[PDB]
C-alpha cells in the first residue's frame, strides 16, 4: 500500500505510546515501532520522504539506539530517553 | 480523588475547558518529595489537551480546577494517577504522587 511517512509515523507512535504507557506492553511496543525503523532504512524514494528524512531522520535514529541500549542494560531510564525524543518528533510532525 | 492546594493564586476567572490547550510547568515528586521529572529541569513548558484522556485522571480533574496565573500543589491518589501496577522502574505500586503545577495560559 502506499502511505506518508508524515501519516505513517503519525499513526505508529500514538500506537507505540498507549500500549506502552497505556498498557506496560513493551513487547508490543517493539512491535509496532520496528517495522517503522526499518522503513526508514531502505531510505527516501519521494520528495516528501527525502524532506521528512531531512528534517526528523537524525532524531528517530537516536531514538531507535536509546531503544537498542534499553534491550541490553535493563535501564528504564534508557526507554525514557527514547520517548523524549519520539514525543519530540511526534508534537512537530502534528 | 485528588487535593488541590494553591501556592499562588490565578486570576479566578479563565479557567480551562474540554478541548482546550492547558500549558504549565510541572515537578512532579514521590510523597516523601523524592523529584521524578521536572519541565522546569528542562526550561520547556508541558502542554496537553483538556479531557481527551492524554493525561492521568488526577491531572484532568486537578488542572480543570485551576485559573491562568495560578501554581497549585496537586496531592494525587494511586487511583487517580498508576493505581496498583504503578509505573515499572518509575513510579512504586500504589503510589501517591505529589504535582507541582503552574498553569501558565490556555491554547
Ligand atoms: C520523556 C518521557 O516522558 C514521558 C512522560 C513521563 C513518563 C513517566 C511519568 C512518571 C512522567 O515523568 O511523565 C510524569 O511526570 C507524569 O506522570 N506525567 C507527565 C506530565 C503530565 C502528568 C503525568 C502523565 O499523565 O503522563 C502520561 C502517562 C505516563 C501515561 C498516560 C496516562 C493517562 C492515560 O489515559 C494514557 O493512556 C494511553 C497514558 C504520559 C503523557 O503525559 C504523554 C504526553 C501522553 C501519552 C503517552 C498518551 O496520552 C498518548 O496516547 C496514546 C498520546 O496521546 C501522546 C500525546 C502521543 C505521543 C506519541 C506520545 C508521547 C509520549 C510522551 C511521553 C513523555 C513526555
Amino acid at each position: 500500500v502506499a502511505i506518508l511517512w508524515h501519516e505513517m509515523w503519525h499513526e505508529g507512535l500514538e500506537e507505540a505510546s498507549r500500549l506502552y504507557f497505556g498498557e506496560r506492553n513493551v513487547k508490543g511496543m517493539f512491535e509496532v515501532l520496528e517495522p517503522l525503523h526499518a522503513m526508514m532504512e531502505r531510505g527516501p524514494q519521494t520528495l516528501k520522504e527525502t524532506s521528512f528524512n531531512q528534517a526528523y531522520g537524525r532524531d528517530l535514529m537516536e531514538a531507535q539506539e536509546w531503544c537498542r541500549k534499553y534491550m541490553k542494560s535493563g535501564n528504564v531510564k534508557d526507554l525514557t530517553q527514547a520517548w523524549d525524543l519520539y514525543y519530540h518528533v511526534f508534537r512537530r510532525i502534528s | 480523588g485528588v487535593q488541590v492546594e494553591t501556592i499562588s493564586p490565578g486570576d479566578g476567572r479563565t479557567f480551562p475547558k474540554r478541548g482546550q490547550t492547558c500549558v504549565v510547568h510541572y515537578t512532579g515528586m514521590l510523597e516523601d518529595g523524592k523529584k521524578f521529572d521536572s519541565s522546569r529541569d528542562r526550561n520547556k513548558p508541558f502542554k496537553f489537551m483538556l479531557g481527551k484522556q492524554e493525561v492521568i485522571r488526577g491531572w484532568e480533574e486537578g488542572v480543570a480546577q485551576m485559573s491562568v496565573g495560578q501554581r497549585a500543589k496537586l496531592t494525587i491518589s494511586p487511583d487517580y494517577a498508576y493505581g496498583a501496577t504503578g509505573h515499572p522502574g518509575i513510579i512504586p505500586p500504589h503510589a501517591t504522587l505529589v504535582f507541582d503545577v503552574e498553569l501558565l495560559k490556555l491554547e
